[PDB]
């Protein structure tokens, strides 16, 4: 599937905790930690719609209360070919 | 309360040891289902029409399913029978003299520039 | 048995009602239906007390809303040996 | 086909009427037509149990009109062997 | 002909009326007279359907009229196989 | 002949009945029946003046109470060259 | 024949029905259905004068109250060389 | 099953969910869907009788509101030999 | 058969008195009875959909009143094919 | 004698007396006794109708204010076929 | 497709339709019924996660007021391995 | 793409602009553009279930104050295959 | 460029004055003009963002009031490319 | 971006 889920939160255990709960809560693979700057890290996943809002609903469920914050939890359903560049492919 | 045959009949028995228009104005009703589907006639005995009880195929077993949002949309209906009260020009006549089969009580005809004829 | 169950009807739509559903509910013998002019007929069981009570009260259950409906719905445990001979044995 | 419809009118005219329609709106056999006297008129169908409802049905919508009438339109869907005896097998 | 016309009248004078009306309205035989019960008496004639209807609307017209009347007047011009069972082939 | 008469109804039973009466009353040739969309359907018929003028008042009286019925009537007895070319040469 | 039997419905489940009705009623071959437009559908019926009129006269009754209905019911008993042109001969 | 079953909607959305609807409810096959005109389209399924009568009813519930609408419901249960050469005979 | 009738009562003999009225009634063929738990205990038929609506209305007449009652009374015209593997298919 | 007679109590003691109750008053044979879960236990006679209408009074009256007492009492005279193969035929 | 959607009813017959609506709306697997005990009767299917979402909404509004009702109706996207084996894999 | 989404539309403007919000929206295929009559268009797309629940809902709110407007959008999770028959399979 | 501009408007007059509109305000081309159906006709021009802007006002300006108006002006500035396969390429 | 959304 090609739905994006992000979440982005302050500090890096609170994503750690989002992610995990996505990839447990639906079938979505997890695609990107990136350390936005400021102390902002999103989580990125990359499923079919159904599983991406699952998967982003029940993260910031989890991380809304861990650490420092959830800042944004967010789906996009259908990504331009565009973003696609700037969306990171594989978690390295 | 024992149940059973006895239940029934009470009061159209006799001889026991205890005593010694079918179709609705068609004006009325349109049927939802015509046709051979009509439930108009009152048909008796072992027909397939379903009561209270009966939950089943057709009802919001039917309608729920599959979701649904309807918009409201402007109509104005462009047809011949739409148009059939079409506000019209005043209609020709004919100040013609001569036998010409000058009618006038008739459907108007028209003739070349809109004249009566 | 020798009990006799009568059900007479206006119209034979009813009567055949009345015997169908006399039938089913009880161990009985359908032994005549006849038409007794100006539109009554009557449908006459045979068969044990208990069951041809039981006949009797389904088929006017039965019949009373059908037609014209039920004019008559009797029973007669055990008949003289003289009415014998005006009591149909077999339907025809 | 076990299933019977009839329908009663008062009648021959009707009943002729319902005839033909029931016969020609579903596979139905018309098995007979008797005359109850009394002016009662009664037409029987065998025929499939769907078969039969739409028969019944049409008959009813067209002997309604004709004639001075309808009295009863009833389906049988499983008739008991017993009153088989008292049903016309074929028409005569 | 394959087309059924049939009157139904309150008495035979009525119906004997009405017959004589049909045949010598259209080039229709007359193959019944039925005594239904109740004093009903329906007069079926056969032939082509526009003789058939010249002779069914004479008949009514003239039937109306004499004695108790006419209960039902009817054409139907394809007749089903199965209802020519229920049909009379000739008068008695 | 050059003349076009024309007929417009509301329907095609209504163009059917003006077709054939036209036709009827004139020696006219019918050269076109046209669905206009929304219902409109027209006919056109051509021949001599007066053979249209005649065919023309007999459809329109004709049609005007078949089904939903005329719209228009209309006799052009010389037609311009360029309109020919819109309009039908033969019915087909 | 050369009769013809025009119904026009709004709409097609009505027309059917009427198709039906009048080949069900009487000796007609339908030679046509036509969607005119707006929801206009024509059925036409080709045979003999009086099973024309028959078959017209039961699809109209029966047609009339199936959808939005009927439109126009029309017999014309003998039909014009011409209008024959316009007329669909088999069914298409 | 040769019975005929009709749903016309106004729209092709309300027509589609009448198909769906009345596949899934009995079991009839659908053998067309038809665009009339004036956006009026008819959706036909054959069937046993019983079938094809509860898949009527429950595409209309179904397809009622859901757009524009029903505008009608059918069953024909034998249809004649003419009308099967205007019906459509799979879907396309 | 295709349909499905299903009656729930609770006990068991409410329950086999639907039954017996079930089978009675129309034709299907009880194709199971099951003991959920509870005490609901659930008698299902199968059969033509016109059959199985006659019986289970049959049914759920006979054991509204016999003993606890009547849960439900259900009738599924065609089944989805899974559904069929969770259906008994011969009475227990 | 193919007559049944049900009871139906709450719990197994009371049943008990209730199958001796009825064996006991009338020529009846138990063919059954069922758990049916809940607590529910059904016990069953069968015989001719006469006797499990006393049997089954007889059973009723005894088990009413045995334990926790009667939810059923019930008999139906004729049982069909195929409501037996849902039947017990033997006790034990 | 992972993802399970259960709908538990009090009784068999809430659970058959909620089966069936379930398997009919959306693309799903029935799984299994497991009949639990007290009357609870639990129906299951795997899906991708819409088609669960959307087979479960239909199937809880189908069972809610079919007997004595819908008990539970929930959605898990993704099943632990260790859950799998407590999951009926096929419906018997 | 099992899934079905619809919209209609009175007129092609508000379509073109519900077909892009909907592709645009989730991942989908339109699979048609009809012209239904009437001035109806009908867009149909086809994917995952979350999608086209997306999609549809974008379309919707999209086209609803363009033009004359959205006259439906119904979401069909899985359509029954004999409805897959009369359903565009890419656009023409 | 790739931006659509579309104008609706009831009739051809209507929609002709408005691509003249556009085509002569700014550097758009038109690539189609279709007939909906119901009257409305679509027109459809393509250029650039900033042009397609100014053309489409100036097409409605002009169209509002000639013939039976505007229905619709639109601008979609980037259609996604599955729109595409339904937008006429070339004005035919 | 959801259906619904768009010491």
């Amino acid at each position: 599937g090609i739905a994006l889920g992000m979440i982005e939160t302050r500090g890096l255990v609170p994503a750690i905790e989002a992610a995990d709960a996505m990839t447990k809560a639906a079938e979505v693979r997890l695609v990107g930690r990136q350390f936005v700057g400021g102390g902002y890290v999103t989580v990125l996943v990359r499923g079919e719609t159904g599983a991406v809002n699952a998967a982003v609903r029940a993260g910031a469920d989890a991380c809304e209360r861990v650490g420092d914050g959830l800042v944004a939890a967010h789906i996009i359903a259908r990504v331009h070919s565009e973003v696609e560049n700037i969306l990171p492919k594989a978690p390295q | 309360r024992i149940t059973g045959p006895g239940m029934l009949a009470t009061g159209l028995i006799t001889g026991t040891p205890e005593f010694r228009l079918v179709c609705a104005p068609r004006s009325d009703q349109m049927d939802r289902v015509s046709g051979e589907g009509k439930e108009r006639c009152h048909i008796t005995g072992d027909d397939w029409s379903v009561n209270k009880h009966i939950t089943g195929t057709a009802g919001q077993w039917a309608s729920g399913r599959n979701p649904s949002m309807r918009g409201n949309a402007r109509v104005v209906e462009t047809s011949a029978f739409a148009n059939r009260n079409v506000p019209k020009p005043e209609k020709p006549g004919s100040k013609i003299t001569g036998s010409s089969g000058n009618d006038t009580q008739g459907s108007l005809i028209t003739y070349s520039g809109g004249a009566r004829g």
